[PDB]
């Protein structure tokens, strides 16, 4: 187990249950221990998370033709914090709010790890992409690194191999529940546990 | 004894011969014991819907002799008694009301060492002030003897002080219309007894049998057993004076003929005289049956006391022979009970109890019955018939015979007899009686009235309010016994009208009542019945409002997650007249938009223009905000429509300021800009962005907080008036009147009591009125404070910032901008 210890964790609206920022620093101690490194924030529904957390993450069902297929997550929390709630309305039109997860992967997977400036979308980036990777798309055991779109934040994409073989524990970084859709602030970032969030550095050319 | 609908509707036809009462009694003098009795002696049953038991059915028959005896016209000598049920306690003002409205009678029961209660003696008053005759019972006579070991003529002079404490209050506060209702043990209106034991006698019963042991018409009989009358032993003469001609003392009749006769079996008995036990029996001719020859001490006493004065009769007797039937009360409650003219059509009607005039039907409450969770009307008929299937008038509260508000002429389902726990169909139902109806439950929410006429009043309203002013949060103490909670809260709901459970966002379990008692009570029976599941119950919290004071600084800007879709809105408030014209039914959700933009143009100064492009109402989509569609050629906007509804359902019934829900707030939609395709514009993305444009517009357009107000109406003897007013003055009250009752030294005091002011008040007002004033409190309206919630030592900024960490939010209320657009 990574989530350091101290009692079930779920995720509510709520907030995480059983998940201090101290319990946090454990846990990632613990991870980095064991050979794993930070790569990003990924942001989730409610039972989402809980699946990824308690059954890690799993692709299922690709269209196997779509050569972008992939784990989305960002190095900023804010960006990841965008995508942390409901996609679609309860019978009653409740939409919820969600919660923030931190991934890490094998440090013995960097080597796959890559980024680029183009963004993911425009024609020469799928080029791009699969001469830095070394084989034509989707990804797999390898990452890509690049803008969300022209000047936007970065987004990565570990490839469906690589993702499954992520370990991904709750963030301390808590969703608003009654601000869904208004954009995370920075002062409710712990600051410890911005401390453990520096991302590795991606390689610009090929292997 | 049992009864077949046939019998139940002709004995109903004789009202002459019907008698509607109470149980004046506190509930540690034997009320429900003696009430027992009666049941256990004279209930009527019938020869699969369960309902709450809310009266009692009692049969009786006399003697043409006593018939006669009848200072009220009658007919034949069988005897339908309405035994309805009251409160336990005296706070359940309201309800007190409620039963005594609907009686004509009342068996007062008073204790033998403490004499007449505060409480009861309260009560009394209240029945009197209705025009309620009094009938007395001294209870508890054996603790005078067994644990007091008192003489016959201690308990007599104490008997004789109770019974004039009794009528101190009578002639005090009795009409001088009604005429001399005090009662007197030698007039029969007098019962002593116990009804641990199960005994009980009224001179009269000692009257009929002394009768002729002394060749006398018992009118004498029992004349003499009262006051001072003494029979010499030796000169066998009856005389006036304590003395006989020497000077030596002379036990009073009472203490000769009927207190003797008991004292003795109890000294005999509880002394285990076996020799004399026997032969003392014998002589009072109570044969003791087999099984029972053997018991001994308290076990036969009771036994014995049973058989010689069977309790029931007591009290049948007094009911029959001195209370009044449904004619005689009504001629002179009548005028009381109709709040129109003491002349019109129906006043009169009700005055004769006619049958055969336009119904007045009286609902005193709605029961819950076992068929779903419908509840029954229970009331009684003042005049005309009612009938299964009869289309009738439910004139509500608020009704008024010159307009239409709150009426639904709908048509009665069916009449059933409340039998206690059973109910039991019947065709139609004559004016004099008690009677339960089935269909009326979505018309009237408590109490209201049932007519035929057009031009008939409503009668005397019992004011009453479903508005959940105070609530707490309920937790199970060990979560297995979540689903347990889970229902439980479905079934409390299910019994009471006025109750609340619903589910916080946070998805707490919330209970919210009338007031702090209905809501105390209420968790009560959820922990011990509904749920019966142990309970973390969160303090007693008041219910605010979030609202507007002007109209948002600026337009109020989001944008939906896609970044795609854009909404523009402003917010405004509302007239309290219109809030309020929502609330009670007139601006109606429901209605045809274009009728109702008629009325909010016309009535209210609304642009027709504005009111017919209504969208929604809300919260649970009837509330006092509205949201109108003013944009302008946005294309796809009807797409976006159930969504923006869907947001303002949730931003009103849990505001920005601290998740109180919001009243008057009228949410204006400048501007739409959406994603040509419907994909990027589902409920997903709109609802996010509509619910915080609204945050935002209501944030810009001066928030203030609103609290909630009762209206208690306090009667108070003039002496203890004083408390009232010292009270009031602590608690940030306000009083609107006070009035005197013409002949009484009665007060009734009217006045407004913040709610959140209104905790341990029935507590403070005993203490300071010597428990002498009756509170009876509704809520009234809802009061906007002065002060900023925003500034956290303003008043309301006070509450707030409680209120947000109390609910564990950022101590600090949100700015607009962390609603507005992030730009």
């Amino acid at each position: 187990e990574f989530l350091g210890d101290g009692g079930d964790v779920s995720f509510s609206t709520r907030g995480t249950q059983n998940w201090t920022v101290e319990r946090l620093l454990q846990a990632h101690r613990q991870l980095e221990e064991r050979g794993y490194v930070f790569v990003g924030y990924h942001g989730t529904f409610l039972e989402a998370a809980q699946s990824i957390v308690f059954g890690g993450v799993r692709a299922r069902s690709q269209d196997l033709d779509a050569i972008w297929r992939g784990f989305y997550i960002a190095g900023d929390p804010a960006l990841a914090y965008g995508y942390a709630q409901d996609q679609e309305p309860d019978a009653r039109g409740r939409i919820r709010n969600g919660a923030l997860l931190r991934v890490y992967v094998p440090r013995s997977s960097l080597p796959g790890f890559y980024r680029t400036s183009l963004t993911l979308a425009a024609p020469e980036a799928a080029g791009e992409v699969e001469r830095l990777i070394g084989h034509p798309l989707p990804l797999r055991l390898d990452a890509i690194t690049g803008p969300e779109e022209e000047g936007g934040r970065l987004e990565t994409i570990l490839g469906w191999p690589l993702a499954e073989r992520t370990v991904v524990i709750p963030s301390a970084i808590p969703t608003d529940p009654r601000n869904v859709g208004g954009d995370l602030d920075p002062s409710s970032i712990p600051d410890k546990e911005q401390a453990i969030s520096a991302l590795p550095d991606y390689a610009s050319q090929p292997g | 004894v049992a009864f077949t609908v046939d019998q139940m509707r002709s004995l109903m036809d004789k009202v002459t011969n019907v008698r509607n009462m109470s149980v004046i009694a506190h509930v540690d003098h034997g009320k429900s014991t003696l009430t027992d009795s009666l049941v256990q002696r004279a209930g009527i049953i019938s020869a699969g819907i369960t309902i709450k038991s809310t009266a009692i059915s009692l049969y009786s028959e006399m003697s043409d002799e006593d018939v006669k005896e009848i200072k009220q016209k009658t007919d034949g000598n069988s005897f339908l008694i309405n035994l309805i049920d009251s409160p336990g306690h005296v706070d359940f003002s309201s309800e007190v009301t409620a039963a005594l409205r609907v009686t004509d009678g009342a068996l007062v029961v008073v204790d033998t060492i403490e004499g007449v209660c505060v409480q009861t003696e309260t009560v009394l008053r209240q029945a009197l002030g209705e025009r309620i005759k009094p009938v007395v019972v001294i209870n508890k006579v054996d603790r005078a003897l067994l644990e007091l070991q008192v003489s016959k003529e201690d308990l007599y002079q104490t008997f004789a002080r109770t019974v004039e404490s009794v009528n101190v209050i009578v002639s005090t506060y009795a009409d001088e219309v009604l005429g001399d209702v005090q009662v007197y043990p030698a007039r029969g209106t007098v019962a002593f007894g116990s009804g641990l034991h199960g005994w009980a006698f009224t001179i009269r019963q000692f009257a009929t049998r002394y009768a002729k042991k002394f060749g006398v018409d018992k009118a004498k009989m029992m004349d003499r057993l009262w006051g001072d009358s003494f029979f010499n032993p030796k000169t066998k003469k009856w005389t006036n004076k304590d003395t006989d001609a020497e000077g030596k003392p002379l036990e009073r009749a009472f203490n000769m003929f009927i207190l003797d006769p008991i004292f003795r079996l109890f000294t005999a008995i509880m002394n285990f005289k076996k020799d004399e036990i026997p032969v003392l029996l014998e002589k009072l001719e109570i044969v003791l049956k087999g099984d029972e020859k053997d018991l001994e001490g308290k076990a036969l006493l009771k036994v014995v006391m049973r058989k010689f004065l069977p309790a029931a009769d007591a009290l049948l007797e007094m009911i029959v022979l001195h209370l009044p039937s449904p004619v005689t009360a009504q001629a002179y409650r009548a005028e009381q009970l109709y709040e129109g003219p003491a002349d019109d059509a129906n006043c009169i009607a009700i005055k004769n109890c006619d049958p055969k005039a336009d119904l007045m039907l009286y609902v005193s409450k709605m029961v819950p019955t076992s068929d779903k969770g419908r509840f029954y009307a229970f009331g009684r008929v003042f005049a005309g018939t009612v009938k299964s299937g009869q289309k009738v008038r439910i004139q509500g509260p608020n009704y008024v015979p010159g307009k239409k508000d709150d009426l639904f002429i709908k048509a009665i389902q069916r009449v059933v007899l409340m039998m206690g726990r059973f109910v039991e169909p019947i065709d139609d139902c004559p004016a004099g009686n008690i009677i339960g109806l089935v269909g009326i439950d979505q018309f009237l929410l408590k109490t209201g009235t049932l007519t035929t006429s057009e031009t008939a009043h409503n009668m005397k309203v019992m004011k009453f309010s479903v508005s959940p002013v105070v609530q707490v949060a309920v937790e199970v103490k060990n979560a297995n016994d979540l689903p347990k909670l889970v229902e439980g809260l479905k079934r409390l709901s299910k019994s009471d009208p006025c109750v609340l459970t619903y589910m916080s966002e946070s998805g707490e379990h919330i209970v919210a009542g009338t007031g702090e008692l209905h809501l105390e009570i209420c968790l009560q029976d959820l922990e011990h019945d509904h749920a019966g599941v142990p309970l973390k119950i969160s303090p007693p919290v008041v219910a605010y409002r979030e609202t507007v004071e002007s109209e948002s600084s600026q337009t109020a800007l989001s944008k939906s997650p896609n970044k795609h879709n854009r909404i523009y809105l402003k917010a405004e408030p509302i007239d309290e007249e219109v809030s309020l014209a929502i609330e009670n039914g007139i601006i109606n959700p429901r209605d045809d938009f274009k009728a109702r933009a008629r009325i909010m143009a016309d009535d209210y100064g609304w642009d027709v223009t504005d009111a017919r492009k209504i969208w929604c109402f809300g919260p649970d989509g009837n509330g006092p905000n509205l949201v109108i569609d003013q944009t302008k050629a946005v294309q796809y906007l009807h797409e976006i429509k159930d969504s923006v509804v869907a947001a303002f359902q949730w931003a009103t019934k849990e505001g920005p300021i601290f998740g109180e829900e919001m009243r008057s707030v009228r949410v204006n939609i400048l501007d739409v800009t959406l994603h040509a395709d419907a994909i990027h514009r589902g409920g997903g993305q709109i609802i996010p962005t509509m619910r915080r444009a609204t945050y935002a517009g209501f944030l810009l357009a001066d928030p203030k907080i609103q609290e909630p107000v009762f209206l208690v109406e306090i009667q108070c003897p003039e002496q203890a008036v004083g408390g009232i007013y010292s009270v009031l003055n602590k608690k940030r009250g306000q009083v609107v009147s006070e009035e005197q009752r013409p002949g009484t030294p009665l007060f009734t005091v009217k006045a407004y009591l913040p709610v959140n002011e209104s905790f341990g008040f029935t507590g403070e007002l005993r203490q300071a009125t010597g428990g002498q004033a009756f509170p009876q409190m509704v809520f009234d309206h809802w009061s906007t404070l002065g002060s900023d919630p925003l500034d956290p030592t303003s008043k309301a900024g006070e509450i707030v910032l409680a209120a947000r960490k109390r609910h564990g939010m950022k101590e600090e209320v949100p700015g607009w901008q962390e609603y507005y657009d992030k730009l």
